[PDB]
RNA sequence: AGAGUGUAGCUUAAAAGCACCCAACUUACACUUAGGAGAUUCAAUUGACGCUCUGA
């Protein structure tokens, strides 16, 4: 009740939220000749932004393009620091199994 | 699916998940 | 069909494999914490003996939009 | 107080050859590959015979180039599985100590601008560098009067190391030579923030 | 040389709970289900083995 002190022990919506140099919209490109590999290596990026606690908004796909086909995933980030983002990509670097394409493209 | 190495253009032998066991690939 | 004496022998492995990955993940960890505190210590020093520098150092280079590198290989050309 | 301006960096040579997969790394891809049958979904003798004998008859580029050197330190070869950082002997008219490639730097220059003129400076090539930022990757001091000796980081794309009998002393060191070529505290910490892996 | 000292990553937990990982569902994450590993540094509250800091 309004004028009780328990007043609003109630509300969540101000609990949920539905909608210093750092980066912007980051999309990591990987084209590869493996489906099994590519969606290993998404998996493995994926943890390691979730363990690191990066913000991943979206792992989708681009569509198929034949001229064999080479299949491609997208990972988004979005908030880096200094050291961070060095580590991250350094990390990227080491840990790409085998004959696979990175990128650190923007959005459009 | 098996392991086909592939080669695009300088001798960079690559594994892929490719049918039909062909062991050497090169785009010309 | 299968046989008990592979299925363990696959168990086996699965649990073989935790300890290997688990291992992995530690090891790549400590590398994490280890080289990110040598950094942190880093700009702390730099910061204390310049006062002019911290402001340049978290500044972020303009040409990694497009950034390449390629992975690994098996015959170097 | 009077202090003397030192940088440095610690280049970085990545592996162009994947590390080989251990024995239970092996395992794991047999099973992969058994479970891949097992989930798969649907002369040909003539074309195996073909295909295997296209196999054999060109042989695979050895992975490994460096058991036949054994003394080849300033070969820019010198390991593939694993990075590689330049380091060099150094003396001084006090000192004497095997230190990562250092240089002096001004307060009109910029530290990455020291940072891309020692990219040349000692190394007298024609080697491609890429810098990712400007936050360095370890300080270390050691006063005889003040001083400070900053290891940046560098990643090398390409590299037209001309000379490579130079009269310097770089050596390239992945990881355990590091301890061995490096005594002093101040200097034998740079695995620290060299990527181990 | 001295000070703080000390349970696996964290615990005004006392050998526990969170953390952590793979496998399957997930494009992916997540959830869930299955499994996995882990410590109270050595001697009698105390001394000495290891870590951080203060100096040369």
């Amino acid at each position: 009740y309004k004028t009780k002190p328990t007043h609003g022990i109630g509300k969540y919506k101000h609990l949920i939220k539905a909608e210093d140099y750092e980066y912007g919209v980051l999309n990591i490109h990987l084209t590869a000749y493996d489906m099994t590999l590519a969606e290993s290596y998404a998996q493995y990026v994926h943890n390691l932004c979730n363990s690191l606690s990066i913000k991943v908004e979206e792992s989708y796909a681009m569509p198929t393009k034949t001229i064999l086909t080479t299949h491609e995933r997208v990972v988004q980030i979005s908030g880096l620091s200094a050291t961070f983002a060095e580590i991250f990509l350094e990390i990227i670097q080491s840990s790409l199994p085998e004959g696979v394409r990175l990128s650190v493209k923007e959005h459009t | 699916l098996y392991p086909v190495l592939l080669v695009k253009q300088d001798g960079s032998t690559i594994h892929i998940r490719y049918r039909e066991p062909r062991r050497m690939l090169a785009m010309p | 069909e299968l046989t008990f004496e592979e299925t363990e022998r696959r168990a086996l492995l699965l649990k073989k494999w935790s300890l290997y990955k688990q291992q992995e993940r530690k090891m790549e960890r400590d590398t994490i914490r280890a080289m990110l505190e040598a950094q942190q210590e880093a700009l702390e020093e730099l910061q204390l003996e310049s006062p002019k520098l911290h402001a340049e150092a978290i500044k972020r280079d303009p040409n990694l939009f497009p950034f390449e590198k390629e992975g690994p290989h098996y015959t170097p050309p | 107080s009077p202090w003397r301006l030192l940088g440095a960096l610690c280049l970085q040579r990545p592996p162009v050859v994947s590390k080989p997969l251990t024995p239970l790394q092996e395992e794991m891809a047999s099973l992969l590959q058994q479970i891949e049958i097992e989930r798969s979904l649907y002369l040909a003798q003539d074309l195996e015979d073909m295909w295997e004998q296209k196999f054999l008859q060109f042989k695979l580029g050895a992975r490994i180039t460096e058991a036949d050197e054994k003394n080849d330190r300033t070969s820019l070869n010198r390991k593939l599985d694993r990075n590689l950082v330049l380091l060099v002997r150094e003396k001084f008219g006090d000192q004497d100590v095997w230190i990562l490639p250092q240089a002096e730097w001004q307060p009109g220059e910029t530290l990455r601008g020291t940072a891309e003129r020692t990219l040349a400076t000692l190394s007298e090539n024609n080697m491609e560098a890429k810098f990712l930022g400007n936050a360095p990757c370890g300080h270390y001091t050691f006063k005889f009067l003040g001083a400070k000796v900053f290891f940046f980081k560098a990643l090398l794309l390409t590299g037209d190391f001309s000379q490579a009998g130079n009269k310097g002393h770089h050596v390239w060191v992945t990881k355990d030579e590091l301890g061995d070529y490096l005594k002093p505290k101040y200097l034998a910490q740079v695995r620290r923030f060299v990527s181990d892996l």
